[PDB]
């Protein structure tokens, strides 16, 4: 891991290593590993807590790979949990 | 600075302000004097 981070190009790679089913779409892939990696999440004199994780949302017409890449992330991330709206066999984003 | 400003005084911390709001109303629970309702009434009455 240190031997890879400190390489000049290394986010490059990263940008390059997102989906590799899915192409052209480099911005998404971009804020995908924004996503994925995470700022920090901060509470500074315990009063006042700022958020520290990169919310992304992927608007796009039909047929633009937004679900293939989703797949990606829930393949990729430690602990993803995917959710629908529309659809029913998943699990619910309401606590019961 | 907050720890400074709440070391010197000029801040005080979050559960401090908890449990003296607490205090502050199980305990307190003030009348307006006679001589400040006249002041209320004026200032209520010129708004409208
Ligand atoms: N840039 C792309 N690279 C690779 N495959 C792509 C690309 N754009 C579209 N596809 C393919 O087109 C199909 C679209 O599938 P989906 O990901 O379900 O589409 P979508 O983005 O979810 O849009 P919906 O489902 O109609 S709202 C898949 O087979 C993708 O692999
Ligand atoms: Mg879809």
């Amino acid at each position: 891991f240190r031997k890879i981070s400190r390489d000049r190009g290394i986010i490059d790679k990263i940008i390059s290593s997102m989906a590799p089913s899915i192409y052209g779409h480099r911005d998404i892939k971009t804020a995908v590993a924004c996503s994925l990696f995470g700022g920090v999440p901060k509470n500074v004199n315990g009063k006042h807590s700022i958020r520290g994780d990169i919310n992304v949302l992927l608007l796009g017409d039909p047929g633009t790979a937004k679900s293939q890449i989703l797949k990606y992330v829930e393949k990729t991330a430690h602990r993803a949990v995917f959710a629908t709206g529309q659809g029913a066999s998943a699990v619910g984003l309401t606590a019961s | 600075m907050q720890n400074q400003q709440e070391e010197n005084g000029s801040e005080i911390s979050i559960e401090k302000m908890k449990r003296y709001i607490t205090y502050c109303r199980l305990k307190c629970a003030p009348r307006l004097s006679p001589q400040a309702a006249e002041k209320l009434s004026s200032n209520f009455v010129t708004i409208r």
